[PDB]
DNA sequence: TTCTTATAAATAGTT
DNA sequence: AAACTATTTATAAGA
DNA sequence: TCTTATAAATAGTT
DNA sequence: AAACTATTTATAAGA
DNA sequence: TTCTTATAAATAGTT
DNA sequence: AACTATTTATAAGA
């Protein structure tokens, strides 16, 4: 009964608490049903197959919010790092822009 | 209580809130007491007529809701209306 | 009860579902009727010893659910030591 | 093409198949062409018929998704309603 | 047109602007057939050189979105640089 | 110097200051001949402990700056605890 | 060095780049003992002739440069001009 | 089937 | 955006 | 499983 | 804001 | 803030 | 790279 778009957040959502569990799990006989996939797909840190390109989507939907200075999801360091950068590039175009404007008058 | 009262919601504004705080600690101490009894794990959430949110769990909330997610069995599952008709047959 | 029940796990298995089982139902009518009376949403989600889920929702669940990963301010987060201490104080 | 078609539902199954093979190919390519000229962020989904997926995006697919999720500002939105009637304005 | 171009990026502003206003046309009247002449739900996401978003879709956007993410089986996807090395084998 | 020193905060305010000066100026120093010599670019961003701002560039700022935030490739980025362990190993 | 060099590019690409990697790793070291000794946050950006980052920040680059963005006060701003000024008073 | 062609549709260049 | 064309490109059919 | 004596929760009010 | 208590409700032990 | 210079640190050209 | 002879930087005191 929910519109399609909250029940498309909500599908990313679970995706991302199955990602989180399988990157924090050490218990090598996990029953949840989901973990060995994951676990699989993680192992991706091979550098290089499953496209890593799938699992980096769901990390980005993640780092909007992993808090932690050390989460363990790959690329969530990384990709919150690349969205700092992001924010310097608009502060730069900005005030790049301004003093053109002030220039041209 | 000294009266007995219908399950239908509660019009005034000042019953409604200290009923609604003493009736979730209520709850919260059943819970919390089932937990323990019969070694289970249990998650509880509650918005408030106003959006606030309180919850309460036995254990990590986050495990118990990805079991929930990945649990792939029938099992019971009741709405209010299902609870209604079950105390109506008695 | 025909007897005051001390709060420990029931070690015998027979004791034990049998004491869930009332005490489920008795969970969810409870939830049931807070959500009645105070207008409010609820969703419990319980696991037993032997891994069976059983679930109540006033509403849906998956949107309870959606609504609960938003939430995104304080709200009180209760445990089993919170609910003990509480206990205590009285 | 040797004659002009009408813009309407091919009912026979298998012209159907060739011309969206084909119109697909065409479609892809012609994203590809603005992508690449205009310097921008593409993504364009195809469920066919039959209820299978297509794709294209520039680059990466979910990039533009989570892009477009965040993205909270009037924008021109196109519908084959909206469509015909600009292309009846001709 | 008078004259074939290369598909590389555009780099005069207004001429980048002209080609991209007449191509975008172009592409979501190529999608508006595709859907009608083949029955298809098509969903087309487009970011222009300044950021500014662009949608076209046959139906409600969101559904489409759903739909992508709830399909979990292999399914041809291009990209530009997919694209390009089909051309060139040619 | 006179005197070797360890590399560990200088705790007279006064001695900080005459070294902060002297020492920003030699690394300037040295960043112009790198630049020169071996025709690159070069930004360099300096806040003090009362967090004032001294900066040099081997040409406008704004550019190598823009120039990073573009960059996309990994490459050489050192912190200071990584450039103590080089010199540990040496 | 086994000789004084004059502050001009140099053209022998070994020279120059072995030259580079050398005064580039130095400039990194007094800019790292700069911010220990004198207690200051440091971003050093370099791109080399065949424009390739490498890079050094005392603490995380991107918190520098964005504390770098907010600034807007008269400040030292030097470049190379500057330097040569300063070294012949000298 | 894949692979031509004749044509309809698109678009570059220019107002 | 909306006119023109002159060419090029896409594509319905024919081969 | 359905009862029953007995414990626990709680509505109204202080 | 918690406290009282007359009632109503839940439930333990046992059929 | 400079300056002086004894001494430490960097580095050009060599292996 | 690894090594030095020599140049450059700079710490301490005036
Ligand atoms: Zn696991
Ligand atoms: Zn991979
Ligand atoms: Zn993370």
């Amino acid at each position: 009964h929910m519109s399609p778009g909250d029940s498309r957040r909500l599908s990313i959502q679970r995706c991302i608490q199955s990602l989180v569990h399988a990157c924090q799990c050490r218990n090598a006989n996990c029953s949840l049903p989901s973990c060995q996939k994951m676990k699989r797909v993680v192992q991706h840190t091979k550098g290089c197959c499953p496209i890593c390109k799938q699992l980096i989507a769901l990390c980005c939907y993640h780092a909007k919010h992993c808090q932690e200075n050390k989460c363990p999801v790959p690329f969530c360091l990384n990709i919150k790092q690349k969205l700092r950068q992001q924010q310097l590039q608009h502060r730069l175009q900005q005030a790049q822009m301004l003093r053109r404007r002030m220039a041209s008058m | 209580g000294r009266k007995k009262i219908q399950i239908t919601r509660i019009m005034d504004e000042r019953n409604r809130q200290v009923t609604f705080t003493k009736r979730k600690f209520g709850l919260m101490k059943k819970a919390y007491e089932l937990s323990v009894l019969c070694d289970c794990e249990i998650a509880l959430i509650i918005f408030n007529s106003s959006n606030k949110l309180f919850q309460y769990a036995s254990t990590d909330m986050d495990k118990v809701l990805l079991k929930y997610t990945e649990y792939n069995e029938p099992h019971e599952s009741r709405t209010n209306s299902d609870i209604v008709e079950a105390l109506n047959k008695k």
